[PDB]
């Protein structure tokens, strides 16, 4: 038996959401995806789960398409948007069952979405200014928590935030922009990480180039190349004439990725050029875009003012390892972090934590408008929208009420995946957010979210759990659009 | 497994009601299809009057039950139009089902039907062109009797039974209360005879035996007694002595009181009867029990079963001298009619069949009841569906001026009131819809309100010449009772039958 | 094949049984709700708009429905018939808590939350209860007739029911001795107009074949009392004639000996021998109803006679006046004029026979509402207004509670919304629109706006004079909550059958 195909679509959507429900959050469980030929796949994020799940129901295909489209906008919240859409579908189906026509439900959902996006815009945070120091620090620590390095967390936090702030660009529109690839890793042997000091420029741990670099040279021009300066048998043997010509053009520090010159020592005390093997392309491109120079495949010909410049070069030993201090170039791209220790393998979690801290910092640096995470915003809008709906009086009152009630699934799912009873966490969140509006003096309480590590409510503006406003706005809009499209079906 | 909840129960109720109405909708009108009746024992009778059919029909559904018991509350006030009531109820139920098909709540339908009924009541009050002088209407009463008896060959001797009825009611009509009581039973059914055998006799006729096989029936004296004492060779000699003593003391009581014709309801000795015949007074044995009232009311006396209560002022009375052939082969009875007209007069009927007796007595009862309404309220309206069509037009006019769902109830009530002309046309063997709509168009174009259905296939649809008429209060009571019926059955939503456990 | 015997399955089955027993009587809520027919099993089908009567005559087999209907009956025996607002309320509480139980909430948490919410609601209602008892009720009762005639407004009966209310309130005031529905009743009289109906301070019963002996009784007699007889008055082969003659002689002699004015017996009297039964020289009656008896010994003071010629001083004792009139063309029986006559039997004079049900559903509430208004002082607006107010308080307070109880108190509050919804649904107007408008205007505008049964719109039931005493509502709500918690507390059932 079967009837009301609308309910069938809603149930298909509910099943699709339940497939991915348990993976929401950083602590989500994995899914093992089996294809027809028997291969398996393990992943945490549900975006690739939707991209890999074999959907067959026409109704669920719409949710898959909308989630994929959401991925193309900002690349986050696909699990959240699918879950929110499914909750909306269930609640709208119940409203239909209680003799409310879907048209009024759709209108109420549209009004609720507009009211939510208007309410959020006046209760977000733009404090990611120059005065935001501790927030970034403990955001990095939260992204780096549950680790043995918590004893000396503050030093690594302020080091990484100084490194990320000191290297910012300024694009055409004036909005600051950050490349993650700008900063790289650099291992060291000996003492542990507590003595690691940030390097103002790119540093390569390899053979020593030359001692001809002074304490600080007035001009250090990056004449990067890609060939090996080797004697063979505008020159047939590329050792002297080309380097002489490039120095005549004004090349101070000629970079050689390949082998060093046999007689480079005499030429490096009068010109001060560079010769170190195995220059990484990932760092070569970054230093080229930093100083402003470009890689020259050939020199037999632009070369005087096009090459980049560096303010000073320092020759010193760091953690019993010689490093090249090509720093303070034209554009801030050249920087590195020394990893004091013994090897990169024993500090793999340390470098991964540094990388994820850099990522979570660059998420909030761009899109200066930011909102608290950990389900805080969902609870706040859930409190807002019930009071908004009770003042309508039309037939859309129940639609907006159910929208508000279903908007709480995200904190509930986060609590469920966090191994705490979602009832208590959600109730505590709602209770804290209630006095955030009925009590004007307790206004500094909206930024209360749930902490996944301890399973207790906790302020996240001070903690640093943050999200771009655009991500949540687009997620809400797309969930509402998908819900409306499904409800229009009959 | 299955259950009957929600509006499905109401739909089943409507189905049962419309089934009953369809059963009763074919016998409406003078040309209505006659309906035999059979009992479980095997009794066979054929009656066209719907009141009897409803009364003794076996209905299993509780809805149809409730219908028949609260429809039986119609005959007492009026006695005619029960078929009309049930047909109207079925039409209202069907129209209500039509409305419910579109999602109307039954409460709104019921209140709309109530307002439509009241509106039709005032409209029918304002349309009737009745005559209020029909008190000395002996000649129009002939037409009323003919109309109430136009279904059969009865019209052959309606020229006699009409004046029979008017004289009967003249002997009954009293201008202080205007009603017929229990003791005024004007019924005497004799099986076998002819149309002429049913004539005017204001006497008391009973089927009892004589004192003697050839006793002199000429007992003009009003000194007639009634005995409630029953019959209650050594033992034979003792019984004979007791009988002689009882005879002597009873004769002494007769002489002291003056009650000669001592009729007894039990056994006795014929020697005492012979001796009394020798003394010029009869004594009838084995007489009826409840016949004391009828015999005594011949001139005004009441029941006097006590031995000494039957005095000169309360003698066994007799109606009016007449001696004809009471029965050729049937045992002739006493002449118990000598003295004076009876306030509780009784007429003599000798129809040739059981059904003719039944139809005669029921028609007489309806005729006396409706003219009892006439003397109570001489308001009449022209029947034949003309009143129904006028009410339907008025209700349809009222349908526009209401913004709520009451307009749907207005329309349904009009389309249900129009059913009666449809039924009359159909039972007359002619196209119902076409004839009814033609009459409706004639009434909307011509303001005449007495345009109905020519059921008897006479000249014109107008009943002014046909003299088809019925009391206005009868129509109002019929419409109001049908509306209350549909209203109260429309409230009911679920029936929980005990014993039938829901598996 | 469906079975459920484990704790959570037992609870869900129990509350489903409560759901079905509520559905059995759900639609009868309201002054003009639906009505139901139920057969008694022998063909005497019963029709009754009352909700408590349906539960009383309903057969219950499920233990959960059994305890719920017992709680309902307990509510009935105390104050009027609140069972309609109690069974439905408790059952919908259980229906609302269904999913939370299904999700694994422990029943004890549910019970604690429900008890807390009930205490909060009962404490909150007392800050809104308003008393108007002193303001012109016993003297200058115009407010009291306003409240009484509020019962059946928007009808052509209003002109007549104005006088009806005035006169029944006069009766109540002159008999303000905690009147019940047993000492006050209505007797159908055929014919007449609605305005013709009146009241008599005594019994009213039609004379039948076996009811009354003979007419022309001494009506204007200054001391007529009631006589009760347990011996027949009706009328070896010859060995019974003398016995019958002596029996008749002593039966005739007793009437003059004891001097009884009216004799009431549990045996039929033959009116075919009306003159024979008139030989007693005094009026005698038979086939007396039990109500007629019970209304005549506690008011007039009739005695009991069990012998052939028993004599007493209470067969012709002290009572004010005797009445015997042909009301509506038929002579009725009136044992009025009693020294302590706590009797006011309403003479129902009307044309239509079906108006008896209208009076049953129309005036027994009017006397009920006036008695309720007299007995209590503080009242709150009805028509679901107070339910919406309690829901608003409880829903707004729930969000201030951190912990599992928040969702449960919110569910309780939104559960409290059923009564206005049920009222407007029984009225026929769709519940969603009116309920939403009521919720908005009630959380914003006023604390007493409620559904209107006539025009189907939001009406200020306080200014519409819809009074419900605070105590009655409090007790009904407490009983409903207690029933819900009692059902929740049960998780296992043991049967131990015979075989
Ligand atoms: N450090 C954190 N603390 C609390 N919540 C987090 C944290 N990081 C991510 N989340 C939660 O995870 C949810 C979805 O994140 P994610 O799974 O990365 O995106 P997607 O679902 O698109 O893959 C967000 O709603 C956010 O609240
Ligand atoms: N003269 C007439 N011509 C046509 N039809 C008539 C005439 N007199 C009466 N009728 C019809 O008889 C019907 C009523 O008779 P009916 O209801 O069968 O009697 P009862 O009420 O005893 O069942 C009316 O509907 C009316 O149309
Ligand atoms: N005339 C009316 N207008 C509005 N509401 C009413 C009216 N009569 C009754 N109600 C409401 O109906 C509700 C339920 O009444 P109910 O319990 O069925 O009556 P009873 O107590 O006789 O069973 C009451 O709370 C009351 O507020």
């Amino acid at each position: 038996t079967g009837e009301t195909i609308r309910s069938q679509n809603v149930m298909a959507a509910a099943s699709i959401a339940n497939i991915v429900k348990s993976s929401l959050g950083p602590v989500g469980l994995d899914k093992m995806l089996v294809d027809d030929i028997g291969d398996v796949t393990i992943t945490n994020d549900g975006a690739t789960i939707l991209k890999l799940l074999e959907v067959e129901h026409p109704a669920a295909k719409v949710l898959c398409e909308l989630a994929d489209l959401q991925d193309k906008e900002v690349g986050d919240g696909t699990t959240s948007v699918v879950i929110i859409a499914a909750e909306l579908l269930k609640n709208a189906d119940e409203l239909v069952k209680q003799k409310i026509h879907p048209t009024s439900v759709i209108s109420g959902y549209r009004l609720a979405c507009k009211e939510a996006v208007r309410y959020i815009n006046e209760n977000l945070i733009v404090n990611t200014d120059e005065l935001g120091r501790d927030c970034l620090i403990n955001a990095a620590k939260t992204s780096m928590s549950s680790k043995i390095i918590g004893i000396n967390g503050d030093f690594f936090a302020n080091m990484v935030v100084d490194a990320v702030l000191a290297i910012k660009y300024t694009d055409i529109r004036g909005q600051p922009r950050y490349p993650v690839n700008s900063v790289n890793i650099l291992k060291a042997h000996g003492r542990s990480q507590m003595e690691s000091m940030l390097i103002s420029g790119y540093a390569l741990n390899c053979v020593v180039g030359s001692q001809g670099m002074p304490k600080r040279i007035v001009n250090a021009k990056i004449a990067c190349l890609d060939f090996s300066l080797q004697k063979t048998k505008r020159e047939s043997d590329i050792t002297k004439e080309r380097i002489q010509k490039i120095l005549a053009t004004g090349a101070n520090v000629i970079l050689t990725t390949g082998g060093i010159d046999d007689m480079c020592l005499k030429y490096f005390v009068e010109a001060g050029a560079m010769a170190v093997r195995r220059v990484l392309k990932r760092d070569l491109k970054r230093i080229a875009k930093a100083s402003g120079a470009t890689i020259l495949s050939t020199l037999a010909n632009f070369e005087a003012a096009m090459l980049g410049q560096a303010e000073e070069v320092v020759q010193e030993r760091i953690c019993d390892d010689e490093l090249i201090l090509i720093k303070n170039t034209k554009a801030r791209t050249s920087a590195s972090i020394i990893l004091r220790g013994a090897n990169d393998f024993m500090c793999d979690e340390m470098e991964r934590s540094l990388h994820d801290a850099l990522c979570v910092v660059k998420r909030v640096l761009e899109s200066k408008s930011v909102v608290p995470g950990g389900g805080a915003v969902e609870a706040a809008l859930s409190i807002y929208l019930e009071n908004y709906a009770t003042s309508m009086g039309s037939r859309e009152q129940l639609a907006i009420a159910e929208f508000a009630r279903s908007l709480l699934v995200i904190p509930n799912t986060l609590a469920v995946n966090a191994a705490q009873d979602s009832t208590d966490l959600v109730a505590k969140l709602r209770a804290f957010h209630n006095e955030a509006q009925v009590n004007p003096e307790r206004k500094n309480l909206k930024w209360i979210g749930l902490d996944l590590s301890n399973g207790k409510p906790r302020d996240n503006k001070q903690a640093g759990v943050f999200e771009p406003t655009i991500v949540k706005v687009k997620s809400l809009k797309f969930a509402t659009e998908a819900a409306i499209t499904i409800l229009r079906i009959d | 497994k299955s259950r009957l909840m929600g509006l499905e129960a109401l739909k089943s109720h409507i189905m049962a009601a419309k089934a009953v109405a369809n059963t009763m909708r074919t016998s409406l009108g003078p040309n209505g299809l006659d309906k035999m009746m059979v009992d479980k024992d095997g009794d066979v009778t054929v009656t066209n009057d719907g009141a009897t059919i409803l009364s003794m029909m076996d209905v299993d559904h509780q809805i149809a039950k409730l219908m028949v018991e609260l429809s039986k509350s119609q005959d007492d006030e009026i006695g005619d139009g029960t078929t009309g009531v049930v047909v109207l109820a079925g039409a209202l139920l069907e129209e209500a089902e039509q409305l419910l098909d579109r999602g109307i709540h039954p409460i709104r339908i019921a209140d709309g039907y109530e307002q439509a009924a009241r509106v039709a009541i005032e409209h029918l009050d304002k349309i009737s062109d009745s005559v209020l002088v029909d008190i000395k209407d002996t000649e129009p009463l002939i037409q009323t009797a003919k109309t109430t008896l136009g279904s059969k060959v009865v019209n052959s001797c309606h020229r006699q039974m009409a004046e029979i009825a008017v004289n009967a009611v003249l002997t009954v009509a009293d201008m202080e209360r205007r009603d017929v009581d229990f003791e005024l039973i004007k019924v005497e059914g004799k099986v076998g005879g002819r149309l002429e055998d049913t004539k005017l006799i204001k006497g008391v006729i009973v089927d009892k035996d004589f004192s003697h096989p050839q006793m002199p029936k000429k007992v003009e004296d009003a000194k007639i007694a009634i005995l409630t004492c029953p019959f209650e060779v050594e033992d034979y000699k003792a019984l004979q002595k007791y009988e002689k003593e009882k005879f002597e003391e009873m004769i002494q009581q007769i002489k002291e009181t003056g009650a000669n014709l001592a009729i007894c309801q039990w056994g006795f000795d014929d020697e005492a009867n012979h001796l009394l015949l020798q003394n010029n007074l009869p004594a009838v044995r084995w007489v009826g029990g409840p016949e004391i009232e009828l015999i005594a009311i011949a001139t005004g006396g009441r029941i006097v079963p006590r031995f000494s209560e039957l005095t000169a002022e309360k003698l066994g009375f007799a109606g009016l001298v007449q001696e004809i052939s009471f029965g050729t082969t049937k045992d002739k009875m006493l002449v118990i009619e000598q003295c004076k007209n009876s306030r509780a007069v009784t007429i003599f009927i000798r129809g040739g069949n059981k059904m003719i007796i039944e139809e005669a007595k029921r028609s007489l009862h309806d005729a006396l009841c409706v003219i009892r309404n006439l003397i109570r309220d001489n308001r009449v309206v022209y029947g034949g569906g003309a009143a129904e069509i006028s009410c339907a037009l008025a209700v349809s006019q009222e349908a526009d001026k209401c913004p709520t769902l009451e307009q749907y109830a207005m329309r349904a009530f009009a389309d249900a009131l129009e059913v009666i002309p449809m039924a009359l046309s159909e039972n007359s063997g002619m196209n119902p819809i076409q004839t009814m709509t033609e009459v409706r168009a004639r009434q909307v174009k011509e303001m005449n309100p007495a345009l109905g259905i020519d059921c008897l296939h006479k000249g014109t649809n107008d009943m002014k010449q046909q003299h088809v008429i019925e009391t206005l209060i009868g129509k109002k009571q019929q419409i109001s009772l049908a509306t209350q019926m549909v209203r109260m059955i429309l409230k009911i939503d679920d029936i929980r039958k005990p014993g039938e456990s829901e598996e | 094949g469906t079975d459920s015997s484990q704790g959570i399955p037992q609870l869900v089955s129990n509350i489903s049984a409560c759901q079905v027993i509520a559905e059995a009587v759900r639609t009868t809520l309201g002054p003009r709700g639906m009505d139901k027919l139920i057969v008694d099993g022998r063909g005497k089908a019963t029709i009754s708009n009352d909700g408590a009567t349906i539960l009383k005559l309903l057969d219950v087999v499920h233990p959960a429905a059994k305890t719920l209907v017992d709680i309902a009956k307990s509510q009935d025996a105390e104050v009027g018939d609140g069972t309609t607002s109690v069974t439905l309320l408790a059952a919908e509480f259980l229906k609302q808590v269904k999913p939370y139980v299904e999700e694994g909430l422990h029943p004890q948490i549910i019970i604690r939350a429900f008890r807390t919410a009930t205490q909060l609601a009962v404490n909150k209602i007392k800050e809104i209860a308003v008393t108007v008892k002193k303001a012109d009720k016993v003297e200058q009762r115009k407010l009291l007739e306003k409240c009484a005639m509020t019962a059946l407004s928007s009808k052509l009966i209003s002109q007549q029911k104005a006088f009806f209310a005035k006169m029944v309130v006069d009766a109540v005031m002159m008999l303000d001795d905690l009147l019940q529905l047993k000492m006050i009743g209505i007797k159908k009289v055929q014919g007449g107009a609605l305005e013709d109906s009146q009241l008599v301070a005594g019994v009213a019963f039609k004379k039948t074949f076996s009811y009354a002996g003979f007419e022309m009784q001494p009506k204007k007699y200054h001391n007529p009392k009631i006589a009760l007889l347990n011996v027949e008055l009706e009328l070896d082969y010859q060995a019974i004639v003398d016995a019958e003659w002596n029996i008749l002689y002593d039966k005739l002699e007793k009437i003059h000996h004891s001097g009884a004015k009216v004799v009431l017996s549990k045996l039929p009297i033959g009116d075919v021998a009306t003159q024979y039964f008139a030989d007693r020289d005094m009026f005698c009656a038979g086939r007396v109803p039990e109500e007629d008896l019970k209304r005549t010994m506690m008011a007039c003071g009739g005695s009991i006679q069990t012998s052939v010629n028993a004599l007493s001083a209470d067969v012709l004792g002290r009572c004010q006046v005797f009445e015997e009139t042909q009301i509506g063309g038929e002579r009725y029986n009136f044992f009025t004029g009693c020294p302590k006559a706590k009797t006011c039997t309403f003479i129902l004079r009307g044309g239509a026979e079906q108006f008896m049900e209208e009076t049953e559903r129309s005036l027994h509430d009017a006397i009920m509402i006036v008695r309720r208004a007299i007995k209590n002082d503080s009242v709150v607006a009805g028509g679901g207004a107070i339910e919406m107010e309690l829901s608003k308080y409880l829903r707004d307070y729930s969000r201030t509670i951190p912990g599992k109880q928040q969702l449960l108190i919110g569910a309780y509050a939104k559960a409290l919304e059923i009564i206005p919804r049920q009222l407007c649904d029984n009225a026929g107007f769709d519940a969603t629109n009116i309920l939403n408008k009521l919720r908005a205007r009630h959380a914003q505008g006023g604390t007493w706006y409620g559904v209107d049964i006539n025009n189907e719109d939001i009406a200020d039931n306080f200014e519409a004079f819809v009074w419900e005493p605070a105590m009655v509502r409090i007790n009904a709500l407490t009983a409903a909550s207690e029933a819900a918690c009692l059902i929740v507390s049960v998780d296992e059932t043991i049967k131990n059958p015979r075989s």
